[PDB]
């Protein structure tokens, strides 16, 4: 019992690992994803008022895509703590 | 010593966040833990009814501390969660807890008119609107949540100074008599 | 359960494309959680009948012959 | 092992209290087999006394940690002292890295579109105060792994080797 919750700190550190935190190396994802998982198993005036549309416009899509970029390593590291 | 060693967690739930979701956790296993304690005191002590000892009066105000600590820490819980919309902030409670409590300031904040174009124009504003009255909630929610802060940073300082003064006073008046003799 | 085509407006374009897509996936996942979790609630439920009814069957199996038998004699 | 635990969990208290529990359910176990007498103390209630005191220090020290971790970005500020120390220097010695390396209808559709672009910038803003803080709890956190092993090993060490060199004596009269 002792082991297991060892074991359980530790893959509760695998689970909550964090892009901000963790490095995500390619040869561990690449093991415990794939190997273990199958082994187990004018026109400036229009311009003057339409930039910080365009700006703000870029600003949002960017930060929608660095949002899913560390969501999707979340659940690499949750589907690690899972094998 | 076991008695202290329990006495001294019981106040550190007040350095405990609320966000963390674990406060009730400590106060109550705590508690769990001076009940199974109380089989030890009564299997080695003396059963009698006399008089209440010394060491009974201890155990006695170490319990009723862990009762009070878990009383308070569901009082500071129920602040800490109050709805902006239901729950309106009263104005003593701000001047009490935002205002007359500047002692340690380590805080802070105290012609296309096609259907569809008008309704994607109309969604855009709509998001915006809706963000901002997320904001407007949100605010309220941390004024709440500032007034729980600053109960539990108030009520840390009182309940080791409680855990300190009756120690203090429940065996000096003996301690001292023995030092005299 | 007129022409003014350039490279930051079609930035622009292409990632309001992205965002819809990327909510219509997330809605997508969502619903497909909420699947799973239509499942077990419906055996949360079957098994709360099931416990409920050993609990009773237990408590009056175990007792039912000896207080019948003391009720005879 | 608390200490490995990530505070993100929520579950330090429920290890190291209930392990306090479990400590007092031995003390229970013992308490109808050790001596009454008040000469001296025994030396496995040394033991025990010493390991309930460490874990007592163990819920003491994770409660500093999800104070530090559950630190609200925005009604506390980073000292620069912690941000000087917690940060820069003993990440260093501890071996932890950070991997960040530091017309009338379109006029009110601008106006909404930036209002979002400055609220996702306040957000990243408040993320950045809060992983600030959070790091300082991690490495506030591996600081209290180590001390905690190194005063676990000395005094256990010490108390264990207290108990083996307890020998009888080799002569019945000294
Ligand atoms: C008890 C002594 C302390 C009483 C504090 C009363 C004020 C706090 C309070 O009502 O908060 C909670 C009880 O907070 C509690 O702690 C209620 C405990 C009652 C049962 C205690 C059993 C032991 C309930 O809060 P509320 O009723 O949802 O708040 C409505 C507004 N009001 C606080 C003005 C009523
Ligand atoms: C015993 C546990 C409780 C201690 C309480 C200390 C004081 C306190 O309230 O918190 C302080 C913690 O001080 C800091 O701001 C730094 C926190 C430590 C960081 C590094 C830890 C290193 C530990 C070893 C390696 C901050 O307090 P504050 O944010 O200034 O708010 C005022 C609080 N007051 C009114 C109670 C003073
Ligand atoms: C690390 C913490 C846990 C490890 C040790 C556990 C504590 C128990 C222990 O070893 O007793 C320690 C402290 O015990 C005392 O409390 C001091 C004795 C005086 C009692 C009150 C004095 C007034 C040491 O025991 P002692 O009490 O110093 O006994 C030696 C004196 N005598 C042998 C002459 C009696
Ligand atoms: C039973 C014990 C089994 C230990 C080995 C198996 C787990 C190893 C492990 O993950 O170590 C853990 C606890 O490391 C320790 O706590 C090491 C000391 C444990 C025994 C202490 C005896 C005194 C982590 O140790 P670490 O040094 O933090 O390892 C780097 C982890 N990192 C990449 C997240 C930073
Ligand atoms: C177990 O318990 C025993 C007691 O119940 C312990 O026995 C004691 O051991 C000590 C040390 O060996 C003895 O003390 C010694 O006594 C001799 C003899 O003293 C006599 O002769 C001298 C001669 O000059 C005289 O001056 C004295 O007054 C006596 O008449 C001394 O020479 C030594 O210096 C020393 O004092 C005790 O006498 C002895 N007690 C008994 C009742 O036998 C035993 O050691 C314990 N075993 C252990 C701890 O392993």
């Amino acid at each position: 019992v002792t082991m297991v919750v060892v074991i359980c700190v530790i893959v509760l550190n695998i689970h909550f690992r964090t892009p901000s935190t963790h490095v995500l190396s390619e040869p561990v994802k690449k093991l415990f994803l794939e190997t273990l998982p199958e082994i187990l198993h004018a026109q400036q005036e229009l311009f003057s008022e339409l930039k910080p549309a365009v700006d703000g416009a870029n600003f949002i899509v960017n930060h929608m895509k660095d949002q899913n970029n560390y969501n999707e390593e979340k659940d690499c590291w949750n589907r690690v703590a899972r094998t | 010593i076991p008695c202290l060693l329990f006495s001294f967690l019981t106040g550190l739930v007040f350095y405990l966040p609320t966000d963390s979701g674990e406060k009730m956790t400590l106060s109550i296993s705590v508690l769990l833990s001076l009940t199974v304690f109380l089989l030890v005191i009564v299997e080695l002590i003396p059963s009698t009814s006399s008089a209440v000892p010394l060491i009974g009066k201890y155990m006695l105000f170490t319990m009723v501390f862990v009762i009070a600590s878990i009383i308070i820490t569901v009082i500071v819980i129920n602040t800490h969660h109050r709805s902006p919309s239901t729950h309106v902030m009263p104005e003593w409670v701000r001047k009490v807890f935002i205002d007359t409590i500047p002692n340690i300031m380590f805080f802070s904040t105290m012609l296309i008119k096609h259907p569809e174009v008008k309704s994607a124009i109309e969604g855009i504003k709509y998001i915006a609107e809706t963000m901002k009255s997320d904001q407007e909630s949100n605010n309220a929610a941390e004024e709440w949540k500032y007034v729980a802060m600053v109960m539990d940073h108030i009520l840390l300082a009182v309940f080791m100074l409680v855990c300190i003064i009756g120690t203090l006073a429940v065996f000096a008046g003996r301690l001292i008599e023995l030092n005299q003799q | 359960m007129p022409l003014i085509k350039h490279p930051e407006v079609k930035s622009a374009i292409e990632g309001i494309k992205y965002i819809a897509e990327t909510m219509k996936s997330d809605q997508e996942s969502n619903n497909a959680a909420e699947e799973w979790k239509y499942v077990a609630m419906v055996m949360d439920h079957i098994l709360l009948a099931v416990f409920m009814l050993v609990c009773i069957i237990g408590t009056l199996a175990v007792f039912a012959g000896r207080l019948i038998e003391l009720n005879q004699q | 092992f608390v200490f490995y635990l990530p505070p993100d969990a929520g579950e330090k208290m429920g290890l190291s209290i209930f392990a306090l529990l479990t400590l007092t359910v031995f003390l229970l176990l013992l308490a109808d087999k050790v001596p009454e007498t008040s000469l001296s103390v025994p030396i496995i209630i040394k033991y025990l006394m010493f390991t309930m005191v460490l874990v007592t220090f163990s819920v003491i020290l994770s409660v500093v940690v999800l104070n530090l971790h559950h630190r609200s970005p925005h009604t506390h500020q980073m000292p620069l002292w912690v941000r000087q120390i917690f940060i820069h220097k003993l990440p260093l010695y501890l071996g932890l890295k950070r991997p960040k390396p530091e017309p009338p209808e379109l006029r009110e559709v601008v106006s909404s579109i930036s209002y979002i672009a400055r609220q996702l910038q306040e957000q990243e803003d408040h993320d950045v105060l809060k992983e600030d803080w959070q790091f300082v709890a991690m490495v506030v956190d591996r600081l209290f792994l180590w001390t905690f092993i190194i005063f676990t090993s000395v005094g256990t060490l010490v108390i264990f080797l207290d108990a083996t060199y307890h020998l009888p004596p080799a002569d019945p009269f000294p």
